């Protein structure tokens, strides 16, 4: 668990998107790869987008 | 071909009571009655059990509650399966043995602490809030109530937003979770759902980080505020207590209004067996027995304007709002119905506000 | 391996002088304690006369853990049995009978058990044979009775990695509407999944025999508790449709109690071994109140994880077996209950190597050697 | 969906074959013949039509 160096194209349109609404800006990424995705684990075995 | 019906208790007073039950139960035939006593233990709830009750061959019989735990309150009741007997949960207010399955039937004209403090539910236009969030011990009757709240949410389907579930296991190292989701909320309204202790520490928490501050509703019942948690809480957090739910003679002359309106519905019934062994199979009147319970719906008794739920609870459900000033309960109205009712006293938050303020607060730092 | 505090209940028809010769007889050459079964029958077996033989035997000693049997078809009793194995905090399960026939709705401290799968571990060996089959046909025809919502759902998303409908029923009584005739009837599909107990079974047969659900590809699913017992039989429960429960024609009830008996040994085997700190069950009935601060029975500590003697002793958090051995069963046109196989921790066993499925005779029996495109 | 009645076969063929040729889509379900020597119990006129 890194910080590190926020930069690139949508991100700065992000940055647009609060620059119009004004809010504060906090960055994050994500820690697995994915977005989610619905998963049967092996407990309890419920799909969940993970 | 006299009616039959049992209930136990520690004052024998409401003992002596129950032979004027069964004395004055003619008000709309006999009644042949065998009292007991209430068995402190289960063993001896199982002396009786056999001795009384099983002998009974009754019609049906009832049980008084007087707890004060889990299902060993009527535990031998909660062996009555045996006999399918149809029952009355009367001196507890919990519904965990109020449960379809497991626990038979036990009607209960006293209030399931859920669908009690979905009062709170009902102020969702006292705050007018339309979001909120959950926060309760974590336990079987908890997650129950969680489903009750989960259901108010159901009839829904702009709308009273609910954030997210607190449940706690007993005795909780930190409630730091608590805490944190707590910075995490925008909104002013926060469930509540406690037993004893667990209200305990929701207090102990609940100044540690101040959190309880203005801008934090802790929404729950007095069964979760009493005694120590009538003490060392928070005052005048967001709390009721339901109408008579203490009262035995509620209890009592409720048996008489509703008990005899079904004993009254008893009247080709096959009552049940005397002998435990020798009765093999349970006595099938219960079809009509219960649901004569349920269609049997008395006037009025003690318990107030007599009603039930789908569940055959009392339905009709007058509890006393309430505030505490100076660690001293208040009461702020009562709701049934039609009620909503505003009392004298204004009862201001942690803060000096009474007005419900409006929760949900932007935050500008936001996080991607 | 010294004779710990037990005593033997048997309830109803069983093996009395052989079995009894088993009761106590060997544990494993790695038991601390080889206990004492005292063997216990009766004619009576209502708890008033019931329990109070086991408290009794509570009365005389302070017995290890619970090894009782029940020969009837009423598992409710086995329930508050296990009510009563609340009472005394002791370890138990189902043995028999009633007793073997698993249910929901434990206390959290209550150790009382069954063995076999559940509703959902079954279902399991109920998709095992959505399997057998090879099709992909699957519905939901079910009752009023416990478990109702829980393998409602269970089910529900069981497979959901044709589910056609879900028809619920309520006991309260039948309907003369034909509601779930025509609607079940509605539900085409050769299998489902169809769970409740014979005693529901009785308009639901009903029905069966309305629209005709015994024709040929016309079939149904029933559960353990819809099953009923291997020795009774319905004559409206049809021949051939899914089924499954504990098995009886492999073996005797009384396999799994000597089975079960090895257990009440494996009580001790961790627990002795590391632990073997336990006091003697308080023996007054008295007990039920006083004895609240004698100690905390933690004998589920030891008691649910185990796995020994071929048979596993992984059991549910309900405590079903989590490693159960049963038999799925197909009636037959004997008007008994054709056997159709046991799934062993779900692994597929059948009974035979073809099943007899059901003048068009449909059959297109076919080969050829494949050649692409 | 008819009964037992005169023209049964007749006006059931005719309105068969009476919009077999239609240029728009018409569904044509099923046909529910009916005897008149008495009902029947058993519903399957209710559950099928």
């Amino acid at each position: 668990t890194v910080p590190q160096c926020c930069y690139g194209f949508c991100i700065d349109l992000l940055i647009k998107l609060a620059r119009t609404m004004q809010f504060t800006y906090e960055v994050h990424l994500v820690a697995d790869g994915k977005f989610g995705t619905q998963e049967r684990v092996q407990n309890s075995n419920k799909k969940e987008w993970n | 071909k006299i009616v039959n019906i049992g209930a136990v208790l520690s004052t024998r007073k409401h003992e002596q009571m129950f032979r004027e039950a069964v004395n004055q139960a003619n008000k709309r035939i006999q009644l042949q009655a065998t009292s007991v006593t209430h068995k402190p233990n289960a063993i001896q709830m199982a002396l009786s059990v056999c001795e009384d009750l099983i002998s009974s061959q009754v019609y049906a019989i009832l049980v008084s509650h007087p707890p004060t735990d889990h299902f060993t309150p009527t535990p031998v009741s909660y062996t009555a399966g045996f006999y399918r007997i149809p029952v009355l949960g009367l001196t507890t207010r919990m519904s965990i043995y109020s449960d379809k399955s497991i626990h038979l039937s036990f009607l209960r004209t006293v209030p399931p602490y859920s669908h009690q403090s979905s009062v709170w539910f009902e102020m969702m236009r006292v705050y007018n809030w339309n979001h909120i969030i959950l926060l309760v011990s974590d336990d079987h009757e908890g997650r129950a109530a969680q489903k009750r709240l989960e259901t108010l949410l159901e009839e829904r389907e702009r709308g009273p937003k609910a954030e997210k579930v607190l449940q706690f296991d007993p005795g909780t190292k930190n409630v730091t979770a608590l805490l944190m989701e707590a910075r995490e909320l925008e909104a002013r309204v926060i469930i509540l759902s406690a037993s004893e202790d667990d209200a305990a520490t929701v207090y102990r928490a609940a100044a540690m980080l101040d959190m309880t501050g203005s801008g934090y509703v802790w929404l729950v019942g007095e069964r979760e505020i009493s005694g120590n948690a009538l003490r060392y809480a928070p005052d005048g957090i967001i709390g009721l207590q339901l109408i008579n739910g203490k009262n035995e003679s509620a209890h009592i002359s409720d048996a008489v209004g509703v008990v005899a309106q079904a004993v009254h519905e008893l009247l080709n019934i096959t009552d049940p067996p005397r002998g435990c062994v020798g009765n093999t199979n349970i006595w099938k009147t219960g079809p009509l027995f219960k649901r004569v319970l349920m269609s049997s719906k008395y006037a009025d008794g003690v318990t107030g304007r007599v009603e039930f739920n789908e569940d055959g609870d009392r339905k009709f459900a007058q509890y006393s709002i309430m505030n505490l000033q100076n660690r001293k309960l208040v009461q702020v109205g009562i709701y049934n119905g039609t009620h909503v009712i505003p009392n004298d006293r204004k009862i201001i938050w942690p803060g000096g506000e009474t007005e419900k303020p409006r929760g949900y607060q932007m935050s500008t730092r936001l996080k991607i | 391996p010294p004779s710990i505090g037990i005593a033997v209940i048997l309830v109803g028809t069983s093996d009395e002088v052989a079995i009894k010769d088993a009761h106590e007889k060997d544990d494993f050459h790695h038991l601390s304690v080889v206990p004492r079964v005292e063997l216990v029958a009766m004619n009576e077996t209502d708890p008033k006369s019931i329990i109070t033989r086991i408290c009794d035997l509570m009365s005389d000693r302070k017995i290890q853990g619970v090894v009782f049997a029940d020969d009837t078809d009423q598992e409710a009793i086995a329930q508050i049995l296990d009510f009563i194995s609340a009472q005394t905090l002791t370890p138990i399960l189902g043995i028999h009978g009633g007793s073997s026939m698993i249910m929901a709705d434990k206390d959290e401290s209550s150790m009382f058990f069954q063995f076999g799968p559940s509703i959902e571990q079954q279902a399991s060996v109920m998709l095992n044979i959505m399997e057998e089959y090879d099709w992909y046909i699957f519905s939901i025809v079910t009752t009023y009775f416990p478990g109702y919502q829980d393998f409602v759902n269970k089910i529900r998303s069981t497979i959901e990695n044709e589910l056609e409908e879900v028809l619920l029923l309520d006991m309260s009584l039948d309907d003369g509407d034909s509601k779930i005739q025509n609607q079940l009837k509605k539900l085409q599909s050769p299998i489902i999944l169809l769970y409740c107990t014979k005693e529901e079974a009785t308009y639901i047969f009903e029905v069966a025999n309305s629209v005709g659900l015994t024709g040929y590809g016309y079939t149904w699913i029933v559960p353990s508790l819809v099953a009923g017992d291997t020795d009774t039989v319905p004559s409206e429960f049809p021949t051939g449709l899914i089924s499954v429960s504990y098995d009886e024609w492999d073996y005797g009830l009384p396999a799994r109690v000597r089975d079960g008996i090895a257990i009440i040994t494996t009580a001790a085997s961790d627990m002795l071994s590391e632990h073997s700190f336990i006091p003697e069950p308080k023996s007054s009935c008295y007990n039920t109140h006083e004895k609240r601060i004698y100690q905390s029975n933690m004998l589920n500590r030891y008691l649910i994880n185990v796995t020994f003697e071929g048979r596993d002793l992984s059991f549910s958090e309900d405590g079903y077996q989590m490693h159960p051995k049963l038999v799925i069963i197909l009636l037959n046109k004997e008007r008994k209950w054709e056997r159709v196989g046991k799934w062993k921790d779900k692994s597929l066993q059948m009974k035979y190597y073809v099943w007899p499925r059901m003048q068009e005779d449909d059959h297109l029996s076919i080969v050829t050697l494949e050649e692409a495109p | 969906v008819t009964t037992y009645f005169p023209g049964y076969q007749d006006f059931v063929n005719k309105i068969r074959s009476t919009i077999e040729n239609s240029f728009v889509g018409w569904e044509l379900e099923e046909v529910l013949l009916l005897d008149m020597s008495l009902d029947d119990g058993d519903s399957k006129i209710q559950n099928q039509l």
